């Protein structure tokens, strides 16, 4: 219930009974990782 | 004898107090209900015995020497 | 990967109260299997001594 | 918030359309236009530095790590709030069963006892009025 007493309940309609793919090495990194007249 | 039984009959009572949990703390739906409807009724059955276990020790036990000792000389 | 952090990062609190939420409830089984090994504990050192 | 939020939006958003742009361009270079892909990197440094200032009060904000991993894993947020939510189905499993654990188990226990001699008798004055 308790999500009674946590409010959650919204979360519940949205989200009682894709996600990458769905919405539309580097995490090595994330572990250990006139400028003009240049190019 | 009938006293190792009361030992039996404590021994019991913690090993129901346990498994008597057992299962339910780690976990036929209603039937586990019965499991434990079960659970008690052994300890239940149990608990007849500490009654039963009970009624057996007789209450002025000190003197009993001196009777033995009226019997020693029997 | 990023702006989809940005385009449904916009879940925090809840989230997290949700995790925390996992964890108040995971400690009460704890608690309660705990409770129970406590007593095995009880029934064979207990008794054999 | 949310309009800085959306700013690093629309901005930064901007950016990655940006790159739309520059990639699709910068399949074919026209030996000027260059100027157009360069006048984009332009554009990327005025980002770059703006950005940073949309960055470093972007707060790097506290790293969900895991559920980084899962949107790293790009599986969205919503499925964690759903998948811990398929747990707090077992554990209010677990919890409210082990209530009826009790309440069979004091019932059927009170049943019992009363089948057995439900005589705790003046005790039972808290024990019956114990229930």
């Amino acid at each position: 219930n308790l999500i009674t007493h946590y409010n959650l309940e919204q979360a519940y309609n949205k989200f009682c009974g894709e996600k990458l793919s769905n919405f539309l090495s580097l995490r090595s990194l994330i572990e250990k990782p006139g400028t003009m007249l240049a190019g | 004898d009938r006293l190792t039984q009361l030992q039996d009959a404590v021994n019991s009572l913690a090993d129901q107090f346990c498994n008597a949990i057992g299962v339910l703390q780690q976990c036929p739906t209603e039937e586990y209900a019965q499991l434990f409807a079960a659970l008690i009724a052994r300890t239940a059955k149990d608990i007849d015995v500490l009654i039963d276990s009970l009624p057996s020790e007789e209450s002025t036990a000190a003197l009993q020497a001196a009777s033995l000792y009226k019997l020693e000389e029997e | 990967r990023l702006l989809a952090l940005v385009k449904w990062a916009n879940n925090a609190g809840k989230v997290e109260k949700c995790a925390m939420i996992s964890s108040f409830l995971d400690q009460q089984a704890i608690l309660f299997v705990d409770t129970a090994d406590r007593l095995a504990s009880l029934a064979r050192d207990a008794l054999v001594h | 918030m949310a309009e800085k939020f959306d700013h690093l939006e629309e901005h930064l958003e901007k950016f990655v359309e940006n790159i739309r742009q520059l990639g699709i361009i910068v399949s074919d270079f026209q030996p000027s236009s260059q100027a157009g892909l360069n006048q984009k990197l332009n554009f990327i440094v005025t980002g770059l530095q703006d950005i940073d200032k949309c960055r470093q009060q972007l707060h790097d904000i506290t790293v969900p790590l895991e559920v980084f991993e899962y949107i790293d894993q790009g599986r969205n947020p919503q499925l964690y709030t759903k998948e811990c939510l398929e747990r707090a189905l077992a554990k209010n499993e677990q919890v409210k069963g082990k209530i009826d654990t009790m309440k069979k188990f004091k019932s059927l226990l009170i049943q019992e006892l009363s089948k057995v001699f439900p005589e705790d008798m003046a005790k039972y004055r808290s024990i019956r009025g114990e229930d």
